């Protein structure tokens, strides 16, 4: 917390000034939209398992100055960023669907180099 | 059937008894070192660079005149193995002349080659080297004893596939001077093959005595002319004109032999 | 298993008009196929193992000034690699080259034998060693 | 409104006769490649080729 | 295997509508290119010539490679009209340098031995 | 570690901005680049009076090449044929000959100058130090034929040179 | 030294000869026909021949890490004296 | 110089004298371009906020090096990823904090001092030792060792005709060269010679990112940031 | 190092990429065909010519991956292969400071769809791919030649295409302009046949086949 | 050097620093181009003991890359620990 940053040291990334409950909302977004996905997903169990457990932090500690080292994500003004992105990544995969099995075996030894 | 089985390395294969160890290696891919040892011609077992270590044994075994039996791990990749691979070679190499860039078997010499592979990367002989005195059985090959490392191959070749006894190794100890003793000439028919059965340059041909180097020579593949035999053999163009002949591999035809007219 | 707007084509793959090899080097340009041949006074035997895509050698003349081996094929020095051999022809009718194989010659076992070398009737008895 | 900068008004075979040159004759190519900075083209090509040998320089 | 991807055209029958209209813009362009080009060729040779590399390849079956084609040759009437390419560029097309090859056996066989 | 390169605090005191009004209204900083280049001129040039001076050099240089021989005169090549099959442009152009005493050496030594890059590789290549490059730069021509060095031209340029390589192989081969 | 060719035409040591009309020649109009004076083959053949009394010599060819790789070249052929293959300066033994 | 598995030569004794002497005047020769260039204002007017660029599109451009550094982005090759001795040598990457052409300019003249530190650091601690690998399979032998052992000779004939043969696979090797991130992808076939060698060239990003930079910019600025590209052709023309 | 020339190993990195390897893998069994961790500490990911856009926007978004630099994409024309080209993207991530290898294979004419959208540097990183290879990308914003010659035929990198090429300019005087003709060089290339016939590190020796 | 102390003055003024001190041009500082012969080390493996090349075999000592998942509770992980941020240059923090 503290006095608010003057600048995040990246240019375009701007200073949010309500980071902690930005980071709380968004994080429950995610955890909203993989309630569509299915429980057997790999996704899935990898989200919850560091998606509400670093929402817990930022949710239990407000100062965002010791919330740099929670989560030893950088600056908290992009780890929102990188939250979009997961939030972003997480509506991708629910069009890829990635869990059914290949579609297609590489056909014959076209791998196992060297030829 | 009868076909014993044994392993190399790990997998195992059947093979039929009485298979010496190089013949059991080469049924999944291993060419082990040899230098003494020609797939048609006899088995010498005097290069011991086909030196491999057997399973549990408490001796290197000579994998030319070895027949395995049930049960015989060849120990290619082993430490002892290639550590006889190593003191054997550095012996060979002990007394041999610093001619690579002067012979003609530089660039496709099996001495090299072995010790880019199964080699050392350094010396330690302090000494003098032995000197043996050149020959002369012909103007078709060139004789230089010093390169020579007595793998006797010639000895064999003229004894059984040229069918003339004229070759052999006078001396002892060190003195292995491998020739004729006295002066005489060979030109069998099959003379010229003698050239490629040489692991080194100890007997090359005089008419392409300095003429090529191996990398340059692009090879084709043609047939014999000279004789209704029709032998298989590649020749080799360099710039724009043709050096040297040497025969293919055709086991109904010529096998890897060509008549001196040819060569 | 791969349904994007699946089509079907019965046509043997060509790539010949796309590739772009002068039509006078498609046609004229006998090329064959063989493994090559272990040199013969190399025991090793690390090359008899693929296949190559060699061409047809064509005229080459030498330079007036400095006696060069001026040669007008663009082709003559370029060889491919291959594994097996169908994918070797396979490469080869795709882009339409005048074609042809030859069978590897594998080694036939040589029954070897070291006591053969002293024999008591049979001749294989060694004059030297 | 639009750059297009048109580039290859200098491009050689490069990589295509690197398919062509041993190791040790591919070594010049980096030392023309980014002319300007001589070494540090072939430092890449000497940290890449001997990372593939698994063999390290000595510390001098 | 005889199963694969329509690239851009499911069927031999689009494959021409791409050619069709291609053609069109490869036929309209003449009187523009040769006029700021500067050259000296005639317009009707070069609307002929363009029936001549049209030609050539009429013979493929497969509907990627016809369609690969009308990509490939997509791709230098707008390397034309932005004056992008040069007038050595589009000469080279009329091959002109060099002497009439030979088409007889008599003449392959006084030239060389060469087919 | 790092360091920030623009982070700047302009004090807005009434001071400093007397500075900074000083600065754009009379040229300072420009004028301390007038004085700055001023102080260049009152220096002296390092302009080396080439052909009168040249460049420093040193014994490892790599200039023209020059075929050298033994003491006794004889062309160190034995046509080892190593040179060609390092050199990287394939400058290089060589076919041996038997010879009438047995000592078969070649009868084609082409370097051309317009392929040949200069590398050096063919030196350390010869095991018998028959091709060296030597400290020359000067070999420049107006035909492109004249660089197409052959047998004779470089057997002549190593008689030439003969004096200065031999020191200078003389003294680097320690090194090398 | 050095012959001449019946054009004139200073053959060089490997033996290089223009014949007569051989329109290649044109190029040496108004210029010269670089020749080294200075031919190997009879410029080593009238060195003296080494006199060591031993049956194996090196024949590093002085200054050992300068010269050439040395050799081991055998001395017990007296019909011909025995010489090093880089160096070509003959070694013959005195009455072996 | 740079051969795989070491260097070619040595130093020739007292080489690191000169550079010494050469190291010692270089600061004052750094200071004349900064009181040349850094406070001219029209240098500044002609360079500041010009061409400047955000740290997601710098790093989405593929760009690398500088050009990610003056936009503040907290990335350096030579630091994250120690190659060679990098990691025994203390040095402070030159992070700027607006992303304009200004900034890197300030970042490539810290650089040259920073640059000055290692030279200083690697001179008071040049060990000795031999120049290249102990294993002639690799490393052609030493000139003496050439003619008087065998196994050298062999070595060094293979090694200058054949070459050694390096073992198959793939390695995409990433060095920060001065103008940016300058990796090498080779695949090796296993023979003596690569199958195919793809190298990153920074200036091929950064030549393909000139587009952006260059809107909402005039030509008499389309100039000044084809300069600060780094933009050797050679080096983006592969 | 207790031996000094060999160069020593890390299996800190080695296994916790190989245990990055497998956190992939379960994500994605429909594209990740096959997963590889070398010996120098590198990882690959051997993916399905469908997957451009997913298994990228997954590295580049994910917050255990965070692979957002495109190092570079390149192919491997293989002509033993039914699928001759291998595009084999490098990604960099700057949080864990490690490279991912993705690979797919193609033939000439099957397509792959741009990933322009995914890393927008890879706009002029198809122009080439394109150009030297011939592997078209679908759904791109141009594809232009920006290394061969304006109007050039073929694509050289591919390992048919010869050396010297076909064409080789010069001025001519008759029509005042640079023309071309097919290719005649003053010297041929003396190719090297160098490898040698006796058989290297028996390690990645090829099982009998 | 040459020069009198009156333009260095000028020099020294004009510049506000003084450019004696070091110049750009070189003088009898440098090392002379004579330096006596080296005895260059010799290798770490030039022993002449226990040297088999059966130990140090960098190309041969090589492995394929591991199989770890082929086609033919869980916890994450990351590829690397996250990167720590680096402190301010000691030295000197601001420019
Ligand atoms: S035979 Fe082989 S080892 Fe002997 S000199 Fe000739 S190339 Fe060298
Ligand atoms: S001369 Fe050649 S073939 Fe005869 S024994 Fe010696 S090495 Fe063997
Ligand atoms: S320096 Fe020597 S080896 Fe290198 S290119 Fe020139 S002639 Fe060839
Ligand atoms: S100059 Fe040296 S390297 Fe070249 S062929 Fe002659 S001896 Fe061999
Ligand atoms: S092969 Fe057994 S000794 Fe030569
Ligand atoms: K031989
Ligand atoms: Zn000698």
């Amino acid at each position: 917390a503290g006095l608010l940053k003057k600048t995040t040291g990246l240019v375009g990334l701007a200073v949010c000034e309500t980071p902690h409950e930005r980071l709380k909302i968004l994080y429950t977004k995610i955890l909203d939209v993989l309630g569509q996905i299915p429980k057997n997903a790999a996704y899935r169990k990898y989200t919850e398992q560091i998606t509400n457990e670093k929402l817990g932090m930022v949710k239990a500690e407000p100062d965002v100055k010791k919330l740099e080292e929670q989560l030893q994500g950088g600056q908290i003004e992009e780890v929102i960023l990188q939250a979009e992105n997961e939030l972003s990544l997480a509506r991708k995969m629910l069009r890829w669907k990635p869990w059914e099995p290949l579609v297609e075996e590489p056909p014959a030894n076209q791998w196992k180099w060297p030829i | 059937s009868n076909l014993i089985e044994v392993f190399v390395d790990g997998q195992s294969v059947m093979v039929e008894p009485g298979t010496t160890v190089l013949q059991a290696c080469e049924k999944v891919g291993m060419q082990i070192p040899r230098f003494c040892y020609h797939e048609r011609l006899s088995v010498a077992g005097n290069c011991r660079m086909c030196l491999v270590e057997i399973e549990k044994a408490p001796k290197v075994v000579a994998a030319c005149a070895m027949p395995v039996m049930k049960g015989w791990n060849i120990l290619t990749n082993s430490e002892k193995s290639k550590k006889a691979r190593e003191g054997v070679m550095e012996f060979l190499l002990a007394n041999h002349p610093l001619d690579c860039p002067i012979c003609d078997q530089g660039g496709e010499c099996d001495l090299q080659d072995q010790s880019m592979m199964f080699g050392s990367d350094r010396s330690r002989f302090l000494e003098g080297k032995r000197a043996v005195e050149d020959k002369n059985i012909g103007p078709l090959v060139k004789t230089i004893m010093t390169r020579c490392i007595q793998c006797t191959r010639c000895i064999r070749f003229a004894s059984e596939i040229a069918g003339v006894d004229d070759l052999g190794t006078t001396g002892r100890g060190n003195d292995m001077q491998v020739g004729t003793y006295i002066e005489k000439m060979f030109m069998s028919e099959l003379s010229g093959n003698i050239i490629d059965i040489c692991p080194v340059g100890a007997l090359t041909s005089k008419p392409y005595a300095f003429t090529a180097r191996p990398w340059e020579t692009r090879k084709t593949e043609s047939i014999d002319v000279m004789d209704a035999v029709g032998s298989n053999i590649v020749v080799s163009t360099r710039t724009g004109e043709v050096m040297r002949i040497l025969p293919r591999m055709h086991e109904d035809i010529n096998e890897e032999w060509i008549s001196d007219k040819t060569r | 298993t791969q349904d994007t707007q699946l089509i079907a084509v019965d046509e043997k793959l060509d790539i010949t008009t796309l590739t772009g090899v002068p039509e006078e080097h498609i046609k004229t340009r006998k090329v064959r196929i063989f493994v090559p041949a272990r040199n013969n006074m190399q025991s090793g035997v690390n090359n008899t193992k693929k296949w190559k895509m060699e061409f047809d050698t064509r005229e080459r003349w030498e330079n007036p000034l400095m006696g060069w081996s001026s040669t007008a094929d663009p082709l003559s020095n370029l060889v491919l690699t291959f594994s097996t051999k169908e994918d070797a022809v396979a490469f080869a009718e795709k882009n339409g080259w005048s074609f042809d194989v030859e069978e590897r010659k594998v080694p036939k076992p040589k029954s070897k034998s070291y006591g053969a070398n002293f024999s008591w009737n049979k001749r294989t008895r060694v004059s030297t060693k | 409104r639009k750059c297009d900068p048109h580039i290859g008004l200098l491009h050689r075979g490069t990589e295509k006769l690197i398919e062509y040159k041993t190791y040790l004759q591919a070594l010049p190519y980096f030392d023309r490649l980014d002319y300007v900075s001589m070494m540090c083209n072939e430092q890449a090509y000497s940290l890449a080729v001997e990372k593939l040998l698994n063999i390290q320089p000595p510390p001098r | 295997g005889t199963s694969v991807k329509p690239i851009f055209s499911r069927d031999m029958n689009e494959a021409k509508r791409r050619v069709r209209e291609l053609y069109r813009a490869w036929y309209r362009e003449v009187p523009n290119t040769v006029h700021l080009f500067q050259l000296d060729i005639s317009v009707k040779q070069g609307r002929d010539k363009v029936r001549e590399m049209f030609m050539k390849n009429a013979h493929v079956t497969d509907p990627r490679v016809v369609d690969l084609l009308v990509i490939k040759g997509k791709m230098e009437l707008e390397e034309t009209i932005n004056v992008w390419k040069q007038r050595t560029h589009i000469m080279r097309f009329f091959h002109e340098t060099e002497a009439p090859r030979p088409t007889d056996f008599l003449s392959k066989f006084y030239v060389g031995h060469d087919p | 570690t790092y360091k920030f390169v623009n982070m700047r605090e302009p004090s807005m005191d009434m001071k400093s901005v007397t500075d900074r009004a000083a600065q754009t209204l009379l040229w300072t900083e420009l004028v301390r680049g007038l004085g700055m280049t001023l102080s260049y001129l009152f220096r002296e040039p390092a302009t080396i009076n080439y052909p009168f001076e040249k460049g420093p050099l040193s014994p490892r240089f790599r200039g023209e090449h020059a075929l050298r021989r033994y003491p006794s005169g004889e062309e160190r090549c034995i046509a080892c044929k190593l040179c060609e099959a390092v050199c990287p442009a394939q400058a290089i152009t060589i076919e041996a000959e038997p010879r009438a005493d047995g000592s078969r050496r070649t009868t084609r030594y082409d370097i051309d100058m317009t392929k040949c890059i200069y590398c050096g590789f063919c030196q350390e290549a010869c095991p018998v130090d028959a091709i060296v490059e030597g400290p020359n730069f000067e070999f420049s021509t107006e035909t492109h034929e004249e660089l197409l060095y052959n047998k004779e031209k470089l057997l002549n340029n190593g008689d030439k040179w003969e004096a200065e390589i031999a020191a200078n192989i003389q003294a680097d081969y320690l090194y090398r | 030294g050095v012959r001449t060719s019946p054009t004139g035409e200073k053959v060089t040591h490997t033996g290089q000869a223009y014949d007569d009309g051989d329109y290649r020649r044109v190029r040496f109009s108004d210029r010269q026909k670089e020749v080294n004076e200075n031919f190997a083959i009879d410029l080593i053949a009238e060195q003296p021949v080494s006199e060591v009394g031993s049956r194996v010599i090196s024949c590093d060819g002085g200054g050992g890490a300068l010269g050439h790789p040395r050799v081991y070249i055998n001395l017990d052929k007296e019909t011909k004296t025995g010489t090093c293959g880089y160096c070509g300066l003959q070694f013959r033994q005195p009455h072996h | 110089y740079i051969r795989p598995g070491g260097v070619h030569q040595d130093l020739p004794l007292g080489l690191l004298d000169d550079i010494y002497e050469f190291s010692k005047n270089f600061s004052f020769r750094i200071d004349e371009l900064e009181e040349m260039l850094t406070n001219n204002r029209i240098w500044r007017n002609r360079t500041v906020d010009i061409g400047v660029v955000t740290a997601e599109d710098a790093l989405n451009y593929g760009f690398s090096g500088v050009m990610l550094r003056g936009s503040g982005i907290q990335w350096d090759l030579r630091k994250t990823q120690p190659y060679d001795v990098y990691d025994q040598v203390e040095f402070d990457v030159p992070i700027g904090s607006r992303g304009d052409c200004y900034d890197r300019y300030l970042c490539r003249v810290e650089e040259m001092r920073q640059s000055l530190r290692i030279i200083s650091q690697c001179l008071n601690k040049m060990p000795p030792g031999e120049i290249k690998v102990d294993d002639a399979k690799v490393s052609p032998p030493k000139r003496a060792e050439m003619k008087t052992s065998m196994e050298s000779l062999i070595h060094h004939f293979k090694l200058y005709t054949e070459g050694y043969q390096v073992p198959p696979g793939a390695t995409y090797t990433a060095i920060e060269a001065p103008k940016g991130e300058f990796g090498v992808y080779l695949v090796s076939d296993g023979s003596s010679r690569p199958y195919r060698c793809k190298i990153k060239a920074p200036g091929f990003a950064h030549l393909a990112g000139l587009d952006k930079m260059s809107k909402g910019h005039m030509l008499a600025d389309v100039v000044a940031i084809i300069g600060t590209q780094d933009i050797v052709f050679g080096e983006v023309d592969r | 190092d207790t031996r000094p020339t060999i160069r020593p190993r890390n299996d800190v990195v080695h296994k916790q990429l190989s245990a990055f390897g497998q956190y992939v893998a379960e994500i994605l069994p429909k594209y990740v065909q096959q997963v590889q961790v070398s010996c120098f500490n590198e990882l690959e990911i051997f993916i399905h010519p469908d997957g451009v856009i997913p298994v990228l926007t997954f590295l580049r978004d994910h917050t255990n991956a965070q692979f957002k630099s495109l190092a570079d994409l390149t192919a491997v024309d293989v002509p033993t292969r039914q699928n001759r080209f291998e595009i084999v993207y490098n990604l960099l991530s700057l949080r864990f400071n490690s490279q991912i290898r993705v690979k797919t294979y193609t033939d000439e004419l099957t397509p792959i769809e741009s990933s322009v959208t995914v890393y927008k540097a890879a706009n002029w990183y198809e122009r080439e791919i394109w150009d030297m290879f011939g592997v078209f990308f679908a759904n791109h914003p141009d594809l232009r030649r920006i290394l061969t010659g304006y109007g050039f035929e073929g694509h050289p990198f591919r390992k048919d295409f010869p050396l010297s090429g076909y064409v080789e300019l010069r001025y001519d005087d008759e029509v005042k302009r640079v023309v071309a003709e097919p290719v005649e060089l003053a010297q041929e290339f003396r190719k090297f046949d160098l490898n040698s016939p006796w058989e290297a590190f028996p390690a990645y020796r090829q099982p009998p086949e | 050097a040459s020069a009198t102390r009156v333009i260095q003055l000028l020099r020294n003024w004009a510049s506000g620093r003084d450019l004696q001190a070091k110049l750009q041009l070189r003088y009898q500082e440098i090392s002379k181009r004579t330096q006596p012969p080296p005895k260059l080390p010799v290798g770490p493996s030039h022993k002449l003991s226990n040297n088999y090349y059966c130990t140090r075999d960098g190309r041969r000592e090589a492995m394929p890359p591991s199989i770890v998942m082929s086609s033919q509770e869980k916890k994450a992980v990351t590829p690397a620990p996250p990167i720590k941020r680096w402190e301010l240059s000691k030295d000197q923090p601001y420019l």
